[PDB]
């Protein structure tokens, strides 16, 4: 159970619920699909090699030039995480394409003259996805966030009662394409089976038909049943096909074998088709109502007496009957449909569509494609067979194809990619059954219409494009190749890859920037499920419907995960335990019960295959094994939740919590909380504060390392063994011999982020949590990312909470904390922000940094060293200047006297100036790190240089490491080899570390000779390395750093839904402290709850009171200096609290020196690993405040720190788990009425960035004309900071303090004026 | 409705989908010309 | 050429050599967008200017708000400079740049000298209505948020979350003046929609006095003596008796007997003692009667409302900052707390679902043999655990209603419950029976993605357990609330677009007309009860007419008077139901209204001037309610069945049968 992890600190295994499916990582559901994209399966596996086999044999017409695809090669990664994540480089490799480049002996038979293969080509590079789904390419992670979109299959709508548009209900239908364009479908009550191609207008069904050129006894052949009507001896009968009388009322006695077995007005429904096929009666008395209404299908005219009156496709009338029953007709084959059910769609849809033969068809597509132009005939005959036909064209695949066929109920449920005739046709026969009786509609929100576009399903859409991009270029250089020219890399470059690859993984809507602050927050974001993207359900089109919730999601869909407000059905996320599947929905876990037994088989399925099984619930009261308590079980059919026999269960959901995401996982008590709160509460947890020291949640829910494991903020190990070398950017680890590689031993090493940035700006720093001389697992911690501890995921700390209305600092979001927060600075952010230089030849002159600094003395030149850099780690403050930075000036502005004297002092005299890049205007950090660009082909001066000389020793330390103890392990093989040449152990011993000859002996030699190349190799990355730009040769980005603490001011938040900000952190002078004398941390407001109800916060208070009780035990107990067993007393305690969940007892582990680190770290509270539906028991609960010396109520009478009187009725009072969010008041707080306003505009510069002031708005404006204030209004709009000298006439004015002017113009207003005299109009105001 | 939407049109004061019309002037009403489409409320008045 | 100048007309759009460019357009050059590039959102970056977040403040006084002193610089330098010079402790402007480049203290008592009494206005961002512009007194503060004063937050609907209010400079003494005009703190009192003091204790400082004046049965000295509530404030502030004791202490209640001298009177009151600490903070001349309740939040707003009638603006005012500053004090010392443990929930909840439990089990059992249809299963299964929850309700509601006995003069008289859930409840404050019966009592039927209901109620509680079955019922209501306003929102911008371009030009520009008309007001009488009064509509309006008693020939408001409060009270002294006011679309002022046609209802309650431009202020008004947007009748009303113009008759059964379609039946 127990690992080296669990030995430094134990979580409390509170569990209940018997827990099977063990989590994967949380990533590996983007790995695991960009692998079945991405490997080596030429055998025909659908990724990479199926789609380059589609693509191939890659040729066009008449070139002779056949390409064939043979394998591929991946490159190496070019460049390490961390060297990809502090310089910018993309994390890819070359991909090295294996190409059968055979050419052909023209007109003939196919024989070869060359058949080369072209191996390695460079078709550009792809993004190797680093092993935690995560992508850095231009200088932080950026991840490709997956997307959703209409499932590729066949649809079906509905559309009742709106889109009807009159009380006729409609029920129409579509067919969802793979790769191609859509077919549509309508069917509505108005009588009409027609089909709405592509996009654009609705055509006839039968439009598709004739285009293959169909007959219409062959239409009809395939369709309905064919009524054979029987006049024998000029008596009329009928065949009685009852199967055919559904939709066929009793209007004449019908009368069969003399019996009357249907008397005259009640329908056939189901009763009189039994009484008709219970003895086969096909023989039956028709007077003459029931013949006259129908339509003939053969060529039957008037035999007897003689008259064109009938040939074919005609119904009867009440003249010529007179003809017609009397001339007698022996077979008389006829169509049916019946008003009821069969509707005449097809039989009435020819005679929509007036065409009869393949070139009419064509013609009426066309017009579908460009309406108004007549076509051909040829190019439409290649228009037609070539849009749903053409393999180079239209393709479904085993995707489209399955869904497809399996909603068709087929078995033909792979193959195929081009349509296929009677498939069409058979959508049709069940669109007729959906509007007549059969058939349902599959609605949006169930998979059926959702298919989830993956990290390596996008990228296979991407590079489908790039394929086609450059092929266009490379089809015709096939018919452009004669024969010894066309080559790999010839027709084939890198940029049309680069151009799109770059496109969609470096700054696309579905691939962006990873909000980077907090390791969960990260998750979050890379794992996630959203509904937007190229092509996806956006908000101008989907409404409110599409952003509902639909039972079927229940194990994938958190709908908890989304921003507040417009936005929020198109961005809710996926469930953790949830993958994948395959063609686009989600492998669904579950629990295989074999009826009446749970069995620990975990089952993936989807909501389809849902729909047919029952499923009982995870949280429902099992026995022993699985033999339910009750006689019920909770058993969701096929969508509805009922009560069954336990005995019929096919399935059993994996875990209670098997339904949201990470976010609402580690928050226990979500069976207590209210969904509003609850949203409110997702949101926050993803904005988590990267605090200085991050405390892990002391009552979680046992993910904490969870979240440590499936991301990848901390360093982690891929083998065992004693650490050897840890400072501090560096781990230099032994692996133990079990699993140490017997290749060059195995001294593995783990490089730390040290004081970096992110996205947000904000620091990363992985913090060395392992220590000199400690061992460590194959799957164990070596760093801390931000908001971690000992890879726990430790977000922001947990204080005393209280809740007491306390004069006016918390009024319903006020929130008031003591001042030992800021005091102790335990919240409190590190902001280091990069800011880009330019220089290095701009074309009005080459620039160089600083050289020529003029306008300042030698005092700004205190920290800007020989080189005129900042330096390094200096006070910059409100003005100074970070780098130098010269440019030239001009001809136009020189004037005659110094343009002699230009002449003579020099060549550049007055010309240069100072321009350079200055600290940005409000800001007081410290520069720490430099990130220099030297001029790709020529270095800087001396700075740059010394930056590389910096970076050498850093690196050449490290692998030295790694080299002694392979060349001084060989060289104890050496010291077996001089003893078998005659002992001279101990006079090696004597004699320096130069003293099987041939063999290791010259091993030695070669581990240098590595060495060498090692350090060149790594400095070949340091030297020329510093390629910055075509243009701009040499760019400086400054690294400031900027602490921002914790202040009067800042919104702070919880975890259950607890909004606020802090109005004034108070002394801890006035805090309200309980008998013992420690006072309380937070002081909050009550009068929320019985509205907000997040009352799980109200019982993590007093629980919170518990998991910190015990630790005070012990904290005491430890300043008793007291034994092993005392604390295993408390443990003991502590383990078998008040009930009997299963807490998996140790002590055969070391529970006396494996525990007393624990002792020492438990000490302060206990983390404790909680279900939160099926967790923990109010009477547990108040059995650990009986088992801590804290009061059962958990709420104790406090004493003012303002007083010191009791808070009459004991006080609410215990620990909470806070956050503080990343809203902070520098990013708000921006004073601007005076300073410098823009050129183009007379619009101020900057916004929410440098000068702040107020973009008035409109509606504002409206508000001071519900108000008197029209002189103000004046001033406002105009001389205020609307007239370019308005304002100046105002600045100059109030330096006097007069505060009194004249009615000026708006001066555009007196060039408004101007508009009208130039026109008709004029302005000579009279008098 | 009973909210935006309706007061929304009042303001444009849209005249409905089938619009109660009332009597025009004090007076006898009667019909004449059965439905051709439309059919004669001849409202003749008495004063 | 001409065209070239406009734009180009309407011509071609002429380029120029070797470059696409319709050459420069003077039209669109001083107009634009929404006008032009200054009345439309273009209006740059106002000087005198701050833009930042806001903060409480406790302690800042009724007149004014707290601002931090970085801002306070940026926003006053000039001042000091025309300052610096003027009293001469700097020589020039530029000089006076240097002792401010260093913060010299002696600027900043010179930035004392141009703060004291310097009038500021405060407009925040989200403000879409008047009601979020004010003015205020400045105070030196050391921060970085804007302080405001509480209780006007709630008008400006301006929380702790991120509201950054603009601090705008009135620098000209007009604006100065506008400011303590009618922008004032103290100027903005009513809404100007409704007479009402606007700023009701929200739910804080409610809970406060609530916990102040309330009555019950066990309390120390209960039962002694005072001559004065003041030795009542030494006397609980010590704590020698508890703070719902009926004492008897001598409270010196007044009464304006005149028309502005206040007759005294002096009455003794067994009354508990915090509301005789809530006397020492009423002003004379508001009734002791009025404060011997168990305090209501209706009542509470009403109150100052009623000292606005009876004692008028200026001691309604300075009673409010009062109430504020002991409104935090004794909110404090209720301690007012709720944790897991002080809540209560019936195990009759539970019983009640055992009986919730057969009834439903055995309609579905009709099903399954086929007596209700599915519609009639349907509504019968939501009928009765609709009254399941009322009887959940007289569960939980009488139990947390008076369920404490204590031992006091017999055996054990009872006595309304403290719960802390109760307090709020019946405070008004935040204790909304129904959100909390959602909370300790089941939740309920929660509506479904169509638009309809799920027939399955929410049973287990809040405070108890819930399942991920009763997330998804409840997971279309919170899809539902947030779609709609995050709309309702937009379009109500868009309303308050379409109101302002209705009314512009509409003024108040004359008193008295010469028209004798306007409509007859009369209360909306419909359904069952009388809603809208007579009263009401006209409250705050001018006669139209000399206006006759039910009593004939005897007329009680004559034509041109102004009628308020007592004048309304003259109304509902006799039965008088219909009475005509002046309309404004009567009004035979010409372009302009007159306030003999109008009335006094506004942001103060007397007479409307000539200069109140009326038509956008209409707006405004309106316009801000646009987020809040969305068989066999048995007689309920006890009275006499008075048939109105309905030609009824007797037939055989005796049956009153109905032979016209005017039947408007009353209830005289």
């Amino acid at each position: 159970v127990y690992s080296y992890t669990e030995k430094k600190r134990i979580r409390k295994d509170f569990g209940k619920r018997p827990q099977v499916l063990d989590v994967p990582y949380l990533l590996s559901i983007q790995l695991d699909s960009f692998q079945k994209f991405i490997e080596q399966d030429p055998e025909g596996q659908y990724g990479l090699e199926a789609a380059f086999r589609s693509v191939f044999p890659i040729q066009s017409y008449s070139g002779n030039s056949e390409l064939q695809y043979v394998s591929y090669r991946l490159g190496e990664p070019v460049f390490d995480v961390q060297e990809c994540q502090i310089r910018g480089v993309t994390y890819s490799a070359p991909l090295r394409v294996k190409l059968r480049l055979v050419i052909y002996e023209r007109e003939a038979p196919e024989g070869t003259v060359k058949d080369i293969k072209e191996q390695e080509v460079y078709m550009g590079e792809i993004p190797l996805m680093t092993d935690n789904g995560t992508f850095v390419i231009n200088g932080t992670e950026r991840v490709i966030v997956s997307q959703l979109h209409r499932s590729p299959g066949v649809f079906f709508d509905s559309d009742k009662g709106k889109t009807h548009s009159s009380g006729k209900v409609l029920y129409n239908a579509r067919i969802i394409p793979y790769r191609g364009s859509w077919l549509d479908f309508e069917f509505d009550p108005k009588d009409n089976l027609f089909v709405r191609i592509d996009r654009r207008r609705k055509l006839p069904a039968t439009i598709i038909l004739r285009a293959l050129n169909y007959t219409t006894e062959q239409i009809l052949d395939l369709f309905f049943e064919k009524v054979i009507f029987e006049i024998r001896d000029n008596k009329l009968q009928m065949e009685l096909v009852p199967e055919r009388l559904r939709g066929e009322t009793a209007s004449f006695d019908i009368e069969a074998n003399g019996k009357v077995y249907v008397e005259k007005g009640r329908r056939i429904t189901a009763r009189h088709i039994r009484q008709l096929e219970k003895d086969d009666v096909k023989l039956i008395e028709v007077p003459v109502e029931y013949i006259a209404g129908k339509v003939v299908a053969k060529d039957y005219i008037d035999e007897s007496t003689g008259e064109l009156i009938c040939a074919a496709n005609m119904e009867l009338s009440l003249d010529l009957l007179a003809k017609l029953s009397q001339s007698g007709h022996k077979r008389i084959e006829t169509l049916f449909t019946n008003d009821l059910d069969h509707g005449p769609y097809i039989s009435e849809t020819l005679r929509v569509d007036p065409t009869n033969d393949r070139l009419s068809a064509l013609v009426e597509i066309y017009r579908m494609m460009r309406p108004g132009e007549p076509p051909t005939r040829e190019a439409a005959e290649s228009l037609f067979e070539n849009l749903f036909f053409s393999e180079d064209r239209y393709d479904l695949s085993a995707v489209g194809r399955m869904k497809f066929n399996r909603s068709l109920l087929r078995e033909e449920i792979e193959g195929s990619g081009i349509l296929s005739k009677d498939d069409i046709i058979d959508v049709m026969k069940k669109l007729i059954d959906i509007r007549n009786g059969k058939g349902e509609v599959d609605d949006i929100d169930h998979l059926g219409n959702r298919r989830i576009r993956s990290v390596g399903e996008m990228a296979e859409n991407q590079f489908r494009v790039g394929l086609v991009r450059v092929e266009r270029a490379v089809k015709e250089r096939l018919s452009l190749g004669d024969l010894d020219t066309l080559m790999p890399q010839d027709m084939i470059n890198a940029k049309p890859i680069s151009a799109a690859v770059k496109e969609f993984f470096g700054s696309s809507q579905l691939s962006q920037f990873m909000d980077q602050n907090n390791p969960l927050s990260e998750i979050t974001h890379k794992r996630r499920i959203s509904a937007l993207g190229p092509g996806g359900l956006t908000r101008e089109r989907a409404g409110f419907e599409v952003r509902d919730v639909h039972p079927t999601h229940y194990g994938r869909v958190c709908p908890i995960e989304t921003p507040e407000g417009p936005n929020i059905g198109l961005i809710n996320s996926l469930s953790v335990y949830a993958q994948t599947n395959e063609y686009g929905f989600l492998e669904t876990p579950y629990r295989k019960v074999t009826d009446g037994v749970v069995t620990d088989e975990i089952h993936y399925l989807s909501a389809i295959e849902e729909g047919n099984y029952v499923i009982a619930q995870a949280n429902s009261n099992l026995d022993e094994e699985g033999h339910f308590v009750e006689d019920l079980v909770t058993c969701r059919s096929k969508g509805e939740s009922s009560l069954f026999s336990r005995d019929q269960v096919d399935y059993m959901d994996v875990s209670t919590q098997q339904v949201v995401s990470v976010g609402a996982s580690l928050i226990p008590f979500l069976e207590h909380d209210d969904a509003n709160r609850a949203l409110m509460g997702a949101n926050m947890q993803r904005q988590a504060v990267p605090t200085l020291r991050a405390d892990k949640p002391l009552v979680g829910t046992g993910m904490e390392r969870a979240v440590a494991v499936d991301s990848g903020v901390t360093a982690v190990a891929k083998r065992g063994g004693v650490v050897q070398y840890v400072d501090a950017s560096r781990i230099v680890i032994k692996v133990n011999e079990d699993e140490m590689y017997p290749g060059e031993a195995g001294i593995d090493i783990y490089n730390l982020t040290k004081y970096t940035r992110s996205n947000q700006n904000t620091c990363i720093n992985q913090m060395p949590c392992v220590s000199l001389g400690e061992p460590v697992e194959r799957g164990d911690v070596l760093a801390d990312g931000p908001s971690t501890d000992l890879g726990e995921l430790a977000l922001g700390q947990n204080m005393r909470v209280a809740f007491m209305p306390w004069n006016g600092y918390n009024f319903e979001d006020s929130i008031l904390v003591s001042e030992r927060v800021v005091q102790e600075d335990r919240f409190t952010t590190i902001h280091i922000q990069e800011l880009a230089c330019v220089s290095r030849d701009t074309k009005l002159g080459p620039e160089e940094i600083t050289a020529d600094i003029p306008n300042v003395g030698e005092a700004a030149l205190s920290k800007l060293d020989e080189s005129g850099i900042v330096y390094i780690g200096a006070e910059v403050t409100g003005g100074d200047i970070l780098v130098g930075k010269v440019t030239p000036k001009g001809e136009t502005q020189l004037t005659p006297e110094e343009k002699l004297l230009r002449a003579i002092f020099g060549e550049k005299a007055s010309d240069v100036k100072d321009s350079s890049l200055r600290v940005p205007n409000g800001v007081s950090g410290t520069v720490i790190d430099v990130q220099v660009f030297t001029r790709d082909g020529v270095e800087k001066d001396k700075r740059a240089l010394e930056i590389e000389e910096m970076q050498l020793k850093q690196a050449k330390k490290d692998l030295s490491e790694e080299l002694q103890i392979l060349e001084a392990g060989l060289f104890s093989r050496i010291r077996a080899v001089l003893v078998a040449g005659g002992v001279e152990a101990e006079k090696l011993d004597k004699l320096p570390r130069d003293r099987q000859l041939e063999q290791l002996a010259e091993q030695y030699d070669e581990l240098k000779h590595e060495f060498e190349k090692k350090l060149e190799a790594k400095r070949r990355k340091i030297t020329q390395g510093d390629d910055l730009a075509p243009g701009v040769l040499k760019i400086v980005k400054v690294y400031l750093a900027v602490k921002r603490r914790i202040q009067p001011g800042d919104k702070m938040a919880g975890r259950h839904g607890n909004k606020g900000v802090i109005s004034k952190i108070n002394p801890i002078e006035d805090m309200p402290y309980d008998e013992n004398g420690t006072p309380v941390d937070i002081v909050l407001n009550p009068l929320g709850v019985p509205s907000r109800m997040n009352i799980g916060q109200i019982l993590e208070t007093h629980l919170g009171m518990a998991a910190k009780g015990i630790g005070d035990k012990i904290n005491a107990m430890l300043k008793q200096q007291q034994e092993v067993a005392k604390l295993r007393e408390f443990i003991q305690r502590a383990y078998d609290l008040g009930a009997d969940v299963r807490q998996k007892v140790d002590l055969s582990t070391f529970s006396d020196e494996e525990v007393m680190r624990l002792a020492e770290n438990l000490r302060k509270g206990m983390p404790i690993a909680t279900p939160v539906f099926d967790g923990a028991k109010e009477a547990e609960i108040k059995e650990l405040l009986k088992l801590g010396d804290l009061p059962t109520s958990g709420q104790i009478r406090l004493y003012d720190g303002r007083t010191g009187e009791q808070f009459e009725r004991p006080v609410t009072v215990g620990y909470m788990y806070m956050l503080k969010l990343n809203h902070l008041v520098d990013d708000k707080m921006h004073a601007r009425s005076t300073g410098s306003y823009s050129l183009v505009t007379q619009q101020p510069l900057g916004g929410k960035a440098q000068f702040g002031g107020q973009r008035f708005g409109e509606m504002e404006v409206w508000a001071l004309e519900a108000y008197g204030a029209a002189y103000t209004l004046q001033e406002m709009l105009t001389v205020k900071s609307d007239d370019v000298n308005g304002r100046t006439k105002m600045y100059k004015n109030i330096v006097d303090g007069n505060h009194q002017m004249e009615p000026g113009m708006p001066e555009s207003f007196n060039v408004l004026l101007k508009e009208i005299r130039s026109l008709g109009i004029n302005i000579e105001l009279e008098d | 409705t009973g909210g935006l939407p309706r007061v929304a049109d009042l303001f444009e004061a849209r005249r409905p989908k089938e619009p109660a019309i009332l009597a025009e002037i004090s007076g006898i009403v009667s019909f004449g010309k059965e439905t051709k489409g439309k059919r004669r409320l001849v409202i003749t008045p008495v004063d | 050429a001409v065209d070239a100048l406009l734009d180009n007309g309407r011509r071609g759009r002429a380029i120029t050599g070797s470059n696409k460019r319709p050459l420069k357009s003077l039209a669109d050059m001083i107009k634009g967008k929404q006008g032009r590039f200054r009345q439309n959102l273009l209006g740059k970056r106002v000087d005198y200017s701050g833009r930042s977040v806001i903060t409480v403040g406790p302690y800042l006084r009724l007149h004014q708000c707290g601002l931090p002193k970085k801002m306070a610089l940026e926003l006053f330098k000039p001042f000091i400079y025309g300052k610096l010079e003027l009293r001469g402790l700097a020589t020039t402007i530029k000089a006076a740049k240097k002792m401010v480049e260093r913060e010299e203290a002696v600027v900043w008592d010179i930035l004392d000298e141009v703060i004291r009494e310097h009038p500021v206005l405060l407009n925040r961002a989200p403000t879409l209505h008047r009601l979020g512009i004010q003015a205020f007194e400045p105070v030196l503060i050391e921060g970085k948020a804007i302080q405001l004063h509480p209780l006007v937050c709630a008008a400006y609907n301006a929380d702790f979350d991120g509201d950054q209010m603009a601090v705008h400079v009135p620098l000209t003494l007009e604006a100065q003046l506008e400011a303590r005009a009618l922008m004032m703190s103290t100027n903005n009192i009513l809404s100007p929609a409704n007479g009402e003091p606007i700023i009701v204790p929200s739910q804080d400082v409610v809970l406060g006095l609530y916990y102040m004046t309330r009555d019950c049965v066990n309390a120390k000295g209960e039962g002694m003596v005072l001559t004065g509530p003041k030795e009542a404030e030494r006397l609980y502030r010590s704590g020698l008796a508890s703070l719902h004791a009926r004492v008897k202490v001598r409270i010196t209640e007044y009464e304006k007997d005149a028309n502005g001298e206040l007759v005294a009177k002096t009455s003794l009151k067994d009354t508990t003692v915090g509301r005789a600490i809530l006397w020492m903070i009423v002003p004379k001349g508001l009734p002791y009667s009025i404060v011997n309740q168990a305090l209501g939040k209706k009542a509470i707003s009403k109150m100052l409302n009623t000292c606005y009638r009876i004692l008028g603006l200026k001691p309604t005012v300075i009673f409010a900052d009062q109430i504020m500053y002991t409104g935090f004090a004794y909110a404090a010392r209720s301690g007012a707390s709720v944790g897991i443990d002080d809540m209560v929930i019936p195990e009759k909840k539970h019983e009640i679902i055992s009986e919730a439990e057969a009834e439903v089990a055995e309609i579905q059992e009709q099903f399954q043999s086929g007596l209700v249809t599915a519609g009639e299963r349907y509504n019968k299964v939501i009928d009765i655990w609709a009254a399941a929850n009322d009887r959940v309700s007289k569960a939980m509601m009488d139990n947390l209603q008076t369920e404490t006995v204590i031992n006091r003069d017999g055996q054990e008289e009872k006595q309304v419950s403290f719960n802390s859930i109760y307090m709020m409840a019946d405070s008004g404050a935040r204790g909304s029976a129904a959100q909390i019966r959602q909370l300790a009592g089941m939740r309920g039927l929660m509506a479904k993605p169509d638009g309809s209901i799920i027939e399955t109620p929410i049973t287990a509680n809040f405070r108890e357990g819930l399942n991920v079955l009763q997330y998804f019922i409840s997971t279309h209501g919170a899809r539902k609330g947030l779609a709609d306003t995050a709309l309702k929102t937009a379009n109500s911008g868009y309303l308050t677009r379409r109101l302002v371009d209705v009314a512009q030009d509409l003024v108040v520009t004359e008193d008295d007309c010469g028209t004798h008309e306007g409509i007859m007001m009369t209360p909306v009488i419909e359904g069952g009860d009388v809603k809208e009064p007579l009263r009401d509509r006209v409250l705050g309006r001018v006669t139209a007419e000399d206006v006759l008693k039910p009593g004939t020939a005897d007329i009680l408001v004559p034509r041109n008077t102004l009628l308020h409060e007592q004048w309304c009270d003259l109304l509902e002294e006799n039965s008088v139901d219909a009475v005509k006011v002046r309309s404004v679309v009567s009004c035979d002022t010409d372009f302009g209204v007159c306030a003999h046609c109008y009335g006094r209802d506004l942001a103060r309650g007397h007479i409307i001037n000539k200069g109140e431009a009326i038509g956008v202020i209409a707006a405004q008004s309106i316009g801000e309610p646009g987020t809040q947007l969305t068989s066999s009748i048995q007689v309920k009303n006890k009275g006499s069945i008075k048939l109105s113009n309905v030609k009824s008759v007797v037939n055989s059964s005796g049956k009153l049968v109905i032979t016209s379609r005017n039947t408007e039946l009353k209830l005289i």
